[PDB]
RNA sequence: CUCUUAUCUUUAAUCAGUGAAAUUGACCUUUCAGUGAAGAGGCUGAAAUAUAAUAAUAAGACGAGAAGACCCUAUGGAGCUUAAAUUAUAUAACUUAUCUAUUUUAUAGUAUAAGUUUGAAAUUUCGGUUGGGGUGACCUCGGAGACUCCGAAUGAUUAUAACCUAGACUUACAAGUCAAAGUAAAAAUAUCUAUUGACCCAGAUAUUUUGAUCAACGGACCAAGUUACCCUAGGGAUCGCAAUCCUAUUUAAGAGUUCAUAUCGACAAUAGGGUUUAACUCGUUGGAUCAGGACAUCCCAAUGGUGUAGAAGCUAUUAAUGGUUCGUUUGCAACGAUUAAAGUCCUACGUGAUCUG
RNA sequence: AACGAGCUUGGUGAUAGCUGGUUACCCAAAAAUGAAUUUAAGUUCAAUUUUAAACUUGCUAAAAAAACAAUCAAAAAGUAAGUUUAGAUUAUAGCCAAAAGAGGACAGCUCUUCUGGAACGGAAAAAACCUUUAAUAGUGAAUAAUUAACA
RNA sequence: AUUAAACCUUGUACCUUUUGCAUAAUGAACUAACUAGAAAACUUCUAACUAAAAGAAUUACAGCUAGAAACCCCGAAACCAAAC
């Protein structure tokens, strides 16, 4: 009878509603709201024509906001406008990828290095691969999704804006296989790791009938998800190389599967493979991104993208572990 | 056999394959055997058959040919009723053929024709509409019944062209050009052409009915009385200019 | 679908005959033995069908085969099974078309 | 009712007259064990055995009758319900016309027609696979594994890939594959991975082409529920692993132990019972009457042993001889009083042509 | 005098993939596998079978050698069938034993594959196991399985 | 079989039906009468004439004409029309 988003609003009225109190009013018709979309420039040879481009549209960078290498033109604050479609450069690469703010500050958290080793564990068409494959200017990276559907078009996205030289150096390379052995294959390997474990990705679920978790007959992977959420995370941190810094992101503003799982799982290192991992804290970085961004300090970990109706680039929940030992 | 569809009398139709699309049915339409009902059919004629029933005098050469005297000797069988149109003359047996004759057959050929001049004889082409035909094929009922006999239609547009050619030796086509176009076929295929003018028989072989003619010796509009062996010929003038037409 | 070997030793093969359909390249071409695109062997001249395994030299063009050549020892030589159709019939005979 | 009896009428039985019905393959119509489809008067192996009537009993003849019950099937129906499909001069309405009045365009109406809007109704329909039901689902193609998993109704790259024609693969049919030669463009194969939809019929063009989650995927141009008010035609029946946790016996690493004074027990091994570990409700029978048999004995009887002094017992064997209660709450489970004991089971609830809930 | 929608006549010999039935002798040959289907109580095609005709190699076997106990098969030999053409159906649910896989690299159970059978004789029972080339008259005969075991 | 009607020996009614099995399940008290395969496109067989055959219109690259040779019975719930 009822229809997996009135079961995925149900879920969280009787529990998100209670987290978060007198802020769940916003929030709820924030997510019933339409999304606000920020366009990301492929830089390449159109680095320049999409800047001016994007200028004329009063679009602004928020990152260049945050500086005062990713450059990402977001509309004004309370701006309702929509972004015009994208559209291939001269060179045959599309001008800019249209993504969700708050979906590249895992990216820009992640600290990335010159001369690393990235792995991206379930990265899907998510964009934070493109976005990352940008700010890879001396890094080889890594992918990895568990479907090969999904993962196919990843490889369609980056044919469209990867050049194919970058592309055919071992830098780029895709594979699907489950995360959970990735884990053993190459242990200490990359020296960052993003890691998006599948969530419930409560706005899809509510707007999109299509694969939604909420669905009755997918009861069983729904409450198991914590348990699966764990293990991704915990095959990076033993990927992880000595010394290094993982990222882990959740759409879902649940506060078990966001702040339960990442410290459980460190306990689980600690515990079982003896190992310790340090907090860290971007408390500074939310500062800088206020204008852009806004966060509620309830979580004792991570920084969750609350979505708010001036500025609905919400839920992202993004938590950055570096690797002790 | 048993108890079941089969045996109780009532099993399906033809063509029915127990529910999916028959054979049948499934194939694309094509237009095959569009138009067949009005195609023109010939009752083909081969010079072995014309030579074989000219040897055994089923055919009498002295006489003009025409499609009478061919459905009389029983060489050829013709039915009006299913579009035939006449006889084509076919160049099989051209080199047995060795007889002079005048034949007229509505489709010839231009090997056919080879044969026929080549031994010093005519072959023309007369187009006979589908009344002409039957009455032709089929002369005494006609006679029977009483009727006038009627005009002969000049072929339709599409047939113009090739009873109007020289070298096709139609019946309209102009004398004049006739010679030459003799000549040329003559050099062609090897053979002097000979002289029929000076051929005692030359105004029997240059025999050629009006084109408004169903048979050689009777006009349009005439009436025959085989009872009391008589042929009538209407006076009025207003029938004449109809029939003379 | 029904991969197989549909040409047998001693059979005699006419022009056109197709020897065997592969997934993969199990069999490879052999003299006189054409190979088609979705990789299935056909014959191109009369003859009959014999099975031998020759040494198999890469096109130096191909990067991958170039380098697996290489990869093997200098003692080891590696081999592939082939399909031949030995021709059975003479191409064309003499003969007096006219004296004159 | 404990607990049944007595008399009378009716019926019955006998003599006289009259004279039905269901039913009936044929019958010269037995018992037991075996076999068999919960099945044997007739088959197999024993046994029993003069022939017929009259009156009784109801165990069997899967006893005879009924339009009764139950699960399933039919491109069988019919009643009802509409959020089913297709229509819908029942009604109502309005619009343009026709048309008659009128005023210079105008507002009136309308023996009609063409539309638009409601629908009183009419017509027709109830896909398939899931051990029944509601919910999930799945129905075609192909890849991998030996039924468990992955994908698709293809996209990117493509300096663009002709025509014609030997021989073959595959295959119910239909569809789908490979290709020499010849010939022609140009200076031979598009590139992987893999990818389907017939006929009809509608579209397009200056002679070449396009039309399907027809996905129920060999495809009806377009049709849902419901029946316990139902009906007809029939068919039916009437074991695996793991992961911990308990336990029992054998282990005993240990400690132990202290004048009718002690062991317990790590860890194992083995038997059981759960749990995590893999989609979302359930399937004849009491009682009354009469009982037949089994013994795995409840009581009576005959005995062994005893941690059997006497008295109560407990354990065991032999024995199927007769016996094995009355009620209250009432759906069978308790209870109260007794008894030498208030046995456990089989006989299609043992037994409804004996009766009843 | 049986109303979820009266009764009588007519349409009407309604229709029924369903149930039942379908009347002389004799001789002969003779099978429930694959595909599609509002299909699984049906039909159609393939395969099988059959009557006739045409003319020529067929079955068992088939060394070496391949592709790996089979798929293929040459000289032979034992022997008489095989191919092509024309016509035509019914059939499309098996039953039981014995072998071998494959489902949980198990037994079983459900399937799948190969083999065999359908007494009047035998095995307490007895269509399925074992002995048995057709059917005819005789007051002939030799025999098979078996008629339990003596450990 | 027999000297002998019965005793002795041998023998699981019939049809339909289920698998090619019944001690099943249907149908039959018995007699008489009645009570269910029908068509010639293609094929085979037999003749007449024969590049022609046919008693008008048809077919023909040995055909054409004529003959003989073939495909059941009983039974619903219903539906519509018009009377009563
Ligand atoms: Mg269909
Ligand atoms: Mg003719
Ligand atoms: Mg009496
Ligand atoms: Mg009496
Ligand atoms: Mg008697
Ligand atoms: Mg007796
Ligand atoms: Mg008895
Ligand atoms: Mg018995
Ligand atoms: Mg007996
Ligand atoms: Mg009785
Ligand atoms: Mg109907
Ligand atoms: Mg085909
Ligand atoms: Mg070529
Ligand atoms: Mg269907
Ligand atoms: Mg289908
Ligand atoms: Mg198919
Ligand atoms: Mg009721
Ligand atoms: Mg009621
Ligand atoms: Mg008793
Ligand atoms: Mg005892
Ligand atoms: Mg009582
Ligand atoms: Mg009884
Ligand atoms: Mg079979
Ligand atoms: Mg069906
Ligand atoms: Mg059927
Ligand atoms: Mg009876
Ligand atoms: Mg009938």
């Amino acid at each position: 009878q009822f229809t997996a988003s009135r079961l995925a609003l149900q879920n969280f009225d009787m529990t998100y509603s209670v987290q978060f109190g007198d802020l769940w009013p916003s929030i709820r018709v924030s997510l019933l709201s339409e999304q606000k979309y920020g366009a990301l420039v492929n830089n390449f040879a159109a680095w320049d024509s999409v800047s001016a481009k994007l200028e004329q549209l009063s679009a602004k960078d928020f990152v260049s906001e945050a500086i005062s290498n990713l450059r990402c033109f977001t509309f004004s604050r309370g701006d309702v406008s929509r972004f015009p479609p994208a559209r291939l450069g001269s060179l045959g690469l599309m001008d800019y990828y249209l993504m969700d703010a708050a979906s590249l500050l895992p990216v820009l958290a992640l600290g990335l290095q010159h001369g690393d080793t990235v792995l991206d564990l379930c990265a899907a068409p998510g964009g934070k691969t493109l976005a990352l494959l940008q700010t890879g200017c001396c890094r080889n990276l890594a992918a990895n999704d568990l479907s090969t559907s999904r993962t196919g078009r990843l490889q369609k996205v980056l044919h469209s804006y990867v050049p194919q030289d970058i592309r055919e150096g071992n830098q780029v390379r895709v594979t699907s296989w489950d995360g959970r052995k990735w884990g053993e294959l190459e242990g200490d390997t990359y020296d960052r790791v993003l890691v998006d474990v599948p969530c419930t990705t409560d706005r899809h679920s509510l707007h999109e009938e299509e694969n939604n978790i909420f669905q009755r007959s997918r009861k069983k992977e729904r409450q198991m998800l914590p348990m699966l959420q764990v293990q991704l995370l915990a095959a990076g941190l033993l990927a992880t190389k000595p010394g290094g810094h993982v990222v882990y992101s959740t759409c879902s503003l649940s506060h078990l599967q966001n702040e339960y799982v990442v410290q459980g799982a460190i306990e689980l290192l600690a515990n079982q493979y003896n190992i310790k991992v340090q907090v860290e804290d971007l408390s500074h970085f939310r500062k800088l991104f206020m204008d852009t961004f806004c966060f509620f300090p309830s979580c004792q970990v991570g920084e969750l993208v609350i979505p708010n109706l001036m500025v609905n680039f919400g839920p992202m929940y993004f938590c950055k572990l570096h690797r002790l030992p | 056999g048993h108890k079941g569809e089969r045996q109780r009398g009532t099993r399906p139709r033809l063509g029915f394959e127990g529910g999916q699309t028959p054979f049948y049915i499934r194939i694309p339409k094509y237009g095959f055997n569009e138009g067949h009902s009005f195609r023109h059919q010939y009752q083909p004629l081969s010079l072995r058959r014309l030579q074989y029933l000219i040897d055994l005098g089923r055919v009498d050469p002295t006489q003009p040919i025409d499609l009478t005297q061919l459905v009389n000797g029983r060489g050829v069988t013709i039915q009006p009723l299913k579009r035939d149109y006449g006889v084509q003359l076919v160049e099989e047996g051209a080199d047995t053929f060795q007889a002079k004759i005048n034949i007229e057959v509505q489709l010839a050929s231009e090997l056919a024709i080879a044969a026929i001049e080549k031994n010093g004889g005519v072959v023309t082409t007369a187009f006979y509409d589908p009344r002409s035909l039957e009455i032709l094929c089929k002369p005494i009922p006609f006679f029977l019944r009483g009727q006038p006999i009627p005009k002969r239609m000049l072929p339709p547009e599409s047939l113009v062209p090739y009873y109007t050619d020289a070298k096709n030796r139609g019946y309209l086509a102009d004398p004049a050009k006739f010679p030459e176009a003799r000549l040329e076929l003559a050099m062609k295929f090897g053979y002097v052409l000979p002289d029929i003018t000076k051929d005692e028989l030359f105004r029997m072989l240059s025999a050629r009915k009006d084109p408004r003619q169903i048979f050689f010796g009777l006009a349009p509009g005439w009436v025959v009385n085989m009872a009391d062996k008589k042929i009538l010929k209407p006076t009025d003038e207003n029938l004449l200019k109809y029939y003379s037409s | 679908k029904h991969y197989g070997i549909k040409k047998m030793e001693g059979h005699y093969v006419h022009a056109g005959n197709i020897l065997g359909t592969q997934r993969q390249f199990r069999w490879h071409p052999g003299a006189h033995v054409g190979l088609g695109r979705n990789k299935c062997l056909y014959a191109l001249e009369e003859g009959i069908v014999r099975y031998t395994k020759d040494v198999y030299v890469p096109n130096p063009k191909n990067t991958e085969a170039v380098d697996l050549v290489t990869s093997l020892p200098k003692g080891a030589v590696l081999y592939k099974t082939f399909v031949h159709v030995v021709p059975a019939k003479p191409e064309g005979t003499f003969k007096l078309v006219d004296m004159l």
